[PDB]
């Protein structure tokens, strides 16, 4: 299993949105062998190099910080509610790894709560990010309020424990998204919006009766999300959906999920891979974890 | 247990189930989510002040404004807090009053399914009402389960005590429900004052002109 994980380990560089393309395996990979506990088998004098690169891409990420707190490609574009709250997902999960400024991640949570969550819980983008690549399921833009609400809510719950104390709005702005997510759920089409916002509302116990049936039920022979059109897509929309089943502790749908996940052989790679790779991992090392 | 003139028939049997699980998951849970959802209005409201006070704060993207720009985007600033702040004290009366139902609405659901379980007690299976779950737990579903029972009730039978505390829990929930009603018209009210007040800072910050703000100020009510 980790023999085949020595690609993700890369340098980052580039501007606000290759610096998370480059930085996003590197992270998730050293956050999936410390879990499988697989350093053995990869390289054990390798783990602090690993580091240090996740600490040269987080430092180089500080560089597209704007006055705001938020985060663009460019210091002179308009900042990204997806890439602000992308930074906060990745920022959130390397604490363990390196240390991450709270002023800095906090201060792009309070952006996102006061500046781009409309008055309903909506998350909205004001400027899009130049690679759609790197945003998954995200691009069809179909039901484009309710995956985006997903994603960002995500983001914010992954960053609760570390900002309640410094962003007083962020306990209501997570029950205000989750409350339109909830209310619009049970209109979902699309596969991939039935497992973002499942996991969504599963992190906070609102994912039970009608909501919880919609979830189980939109699986394809009881172990995938798919959705018709792109296989990356796919992979990614079940690890949402995976992280959804072990926080409900279901360990009797998990199962043939997981099976399905590892059949697929998955092991991140470069072009449009920023949301799989970093899905497929994050779902597969909390499995092994639970 | 009293003596009485029918036999109980299986659609007396299931409604018996109905009522014992309507009051179970109202005295468990639909409780304290009518209070939850209640409480939560007053605080979103209050929100929507808070931070268009943070968006006055920038008037001291909203550099680029000129001295007679600032004072047509503090006056929309200064309305929509009118607007919003006007439903705040439905909304706090709203969420006050669902601390003091939820108690009464949650004791006497619980008292109601003490009695109930007694009543099916060899003792009544109550499979068949887990599996017919339409996670339908308003007063309303609470008094058609009582209106069937009253259909097949008969008249060897026994006593009905747990009914005093059943009606006691429909004539609170329906009062609960109407403190979630009356802070959720306030909530819905204070809507049209923060879109505004969000579409003014959103076309501030992307630097459009001051026609291009008031229109969209105008658009969002």
């Amino acid at each position: 299993d980790a023999e085949r994980l020595k690609h993700l380990i890369v340098t980052p560089s580039g501007a606000g949105e290759q610096n998370m393309i480059g930085m996003t395996p590197t992270v998730i990979a050293v956050h999936y062998l410390d879990e499988t506990e697989q350093w053995e088998k990869f390289g054990l004098e390798k783990r602090q190099g690993a580091l240090e690169l996740i600490k040269k891409g987080y430092t180089q990420q500080l560089a597209f910080r704007q006055p705001s707190s938020a985060f663009a490609a460019f210091v002179k574009r308009a900042p990204s509610t997806w890439l602000t709250a992308y930074v906060v997902k990745v920022f959130s999960l390397a604490v363990n790894l390196i240390a991450i400024d709270s002023q800095v991640l906090c201060g792009a949570v309070k952006w996102l709560i006061l500046e781009k969550q409309k008055p309903d819980g909506v998350f909205q983008e004001d400027a899009p990010v130049i690679h759609q690549e790197m945003i998954g399921g995200l691009r069809n833009n179909n039901e484009k309020d309710m995956a985006l609400t997903a994603f960002v809510l995500i983001s914010l719950q992954e960053a609760k424990d570390i900002c309640e104390e410094q962003v007083n709005s962020l306990p209501g702005s997570i029950t205000k998204a989750g409350d339109f997510l909830e209310a619009n759920y049970m209109n979902l089409q699309r596969s991939y919006t039935v497992a973002i916002a499942g996991y969504a509302l599963a992190q906070m116990g609102r994912l039970k009766g009608p909501l919880l049936n919609k979830f189980l039920t939109t699986a394809k022979d009881k172990n995938r999300w798919e959705d018709p059109g792109k296989q990356l897509y796919n992979v990614e929309a079940t690890s949402y959906a995976l992280l959804a089943l072990l926080q409900l502790k279901d360990f009797d749908f998990v199962p043939p999920v997981v099976r399905w996940l590892n059949e697929q052989r998955y092991y991140g790679g470069g072009y449009g891979s920023t949301q799989a790779t970093f899905m497929v991992f994050q779902a597969l090392a909390q499995y092994q974890k639970d | 247990r009293v003596p009485g003139d029918k036999n109980l028939t299986k659609e007396g049997a299931a409604a018996l189930c109905k009522m014992k699980h309507l009051a179970d998951k109202v005295a468990e849970k639909r409780s304290q989510e009518l209070k939850d959802r209640t409480q939560n209005f007053a605080g979103y409201i209050e929100f929507e002040l808070y931070r268009i006070d943070y968006w006055l704060e920038k008037l001291n993207g909203y550099a680029k404004l000129s001295d007679s720009d600032i004072e047509k985007v503090k006056e929309i600033f200064d309305k929509a807090k009118d607007g919003i702040a006007k439903q705040l004290p439905e909304a706090k009366k709203a969420g006050e009053d669902a601390e003091k139902l939820h108690t009464e609405v949650k004791e006497a659901a619980a008292n109601a399914r003490g009695q109930d379980l007694d009543d099916h007690k060899s003792a009544i299976d109550c499979s068949s009402t887990g599996y017919e779950e339409n996670y339908d737990w308003s007063a309303n579903a609470l008094q058609v389960a009582l209106n069937s029972w009253e259909n097949v009730k008969p008249k060897c039978t026994m006593t009905e005590e747990w009914q005093t505390h059943y009606k006691e829990t429909v004539k609170k929930l329906k009062e609960l429900e109407g403190a979630h009603e009356k802070g959720r018209r306030a909530h819905d009210a204070m809507l049209g004052y923060a879109n505004t007040a969000y579409a003014v800072n959103t076309k501030v910050e992307q630097e459009k002109p001051l026609a291009e703000v008031i229109a969209a100020a105008k658009e969002a009510g």
